[PDB]
This record gives structure tokens, sequence and C-alpha cells, in this order.
């Protein structure tokens, strides 16, 4: 996250750090949203790598003992099988993995809430990304878990000439583009979490930024719109 | 379009 503020600890419990093997250490790469004890929600593209993945949840710096972490094995990665690898603008960019053990909930670790399917916010809603990504375009990841306040950017804008034009789907959140704060890489997978009706719901997985860079002006993060997989999510989860 | 991602 460029132009972000630390987040507090318990502000996003469903928050996920995912995680490859690294020699015979871990190494975040991609943010996720807890959405069942066993269940995670990450984007496809995150997972197309033949690595061994981990999630942990109750994470807060990368760095240190925060003495709230669980660590969990990735049992089963179940990809959108329209998911294409060499066309992120197709969209599709969203995957769920089910986990070797159900996590232990409290104030650290909490399911994401899920918007109801076909939802579609109105231009400028309030929503924030968070995520342990990039701090600057060809930064380094975060310490500590990062937010930044990224406003939605409707379909009919984002999809304009000056903005992303065709690359941008329906099935897609725009957010942000204001130059200053944006995801950035390390964040892809993770949510943006949107206030509607009073409540914070993962409107958007995190899927691209401009080749430009994360912060470009008129390139807004673009996320898949968790609200057009409803029931793919939940069909996925009964049949696994 | 880049992925972000890490
Ligand atoms: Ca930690």
């Amino acid at each position: 996250v460029v132009g972000g503020t630390e987040a507090q600890r318990n502000s996003w419990p469903s928050q996920i750090s995912l995680q490859y093997r690294s020699g015979s250490s871990w190494a975040h790469t991609c943010g996720g949203t807890l959405i069942r004890q066993n269940w995670v929600m990450t984007a496809a593209h995150c997972v197309d790598r033949e690595l061994t993945f981990r999630v942990v949840v109750g994470e807060h710096n990368l760095n240190q003992n925060n003495g709230t972490e669980q660590y969990v094995g990735v049992q089963k990665i179940v990809v959108h099988p329209y998911w294409n690898t060499d066309d992120v603008a197709a969209g599709y960019d969203i995957a769920l993995l089910r986990l070797a053990q159900s996590v232990t909930l409290n104030s650290y670790v909490q399911l994401g809430v899920l918007p109801r399917a076909g939802t579609i916010l109105a231009n400028n809603s309030p929503c924030y990304i968070t995520g342990w990504g990039l701090t600057r375009t060809n930064g380094q990841l975060a310490q500590t878990l990062q937010q930044a306040y990224l406003p939605t950017v409707d379909y009919a804008i984002c999809s304009s000439s000056s903005y992303w034009g065709s690359t941008v789907k329906n099935s897609m959140v725009c957010a942000g583009g204001d130059g200053v704060r944006s995801g950035c890489q390390g964040d892809s997978g993770g949510p943006l979490h949107c206030l509607v009706n009073g409540q914070y719901a993962v409107h958007g997985v995190t899927s691209f930024v401009s080749r430009l860079g994360c912060n470009v002006t008129r390139k807004p993060t673009v996320f898949t719109r968790v609200s057009a997989y409803i029931s793919w999510i939940n069909n996925v989860i009964a049949s696994n | 379009v880049e992925p972000i991602k890490a």
C-alpha cells in the first residue's frame, strides 16, 4: 500500500498473509480474506506458481512476534475455472484456499463479511485497502499492516479512455487513482473493505495496478468484484 | 495491467 497509514492491530481481523516457502523461511507474497474458519479468498494470480503456501491469520508485523498469529497450511487451491494467467484484464482473478486446519476466531481473527450478490457501489463510496504490499512503486514490503482510504471509481468513469478504458470490466471494482495512495505489489489477493449500511464488507479482491506504477493518477487500483462471485464462492465451499 | 502480488 502506497500512501497508507499503519492499521490498528484489531481493525481488520479478516486480513490474512499468504506466504510461500523460500529456503528455510517463509515469504509474504499476497493478501487474502478469511471467509470461513477453514477457507481463504484470494486472487488467482497469487497462486499461479507451483509453490508451497501457508496462511497466517492474526498477523500484524511480518518481521516480529505479535503474540496473536496462527499459521496454517493450504490443503486445496480452487482457482476460478475461467481464470487465465495470460489475461488478467479478462477478470476471474479469484481463488479459494481450503486450509489444512480450522483457525480459532478472536479479536484478531474474524470472518470477512461479503456483500450481497450483484451489489454495485455508488461512485466515490468510502473504502479502505489493507495489506503488506510495497509502500512505494519498486519499493519494499511493509513490516506492519497498512491501510489507505481509496474511494470507488464507478464502471462508467473507470472504463473511460483516460482511466482504464477497455481493460476494466464490470466484474471489477476500481478504487483510488489520486496519484498518492494505491495498492502495490504484495497487496494482491487482499481485501477492499467498504462501508455499507454501517458495516464494513469486503467488496474487492486486489488484482492489478498500472504497469507504469502503483500510485498513478487516473489508474485506480483494480479489484475483482466479490459480489460477482457469491454463487461461485458458495458452490465451491459446498462441494469441498 | 500489472498484477499486485509479491
Ligand atoms: Ca508477526
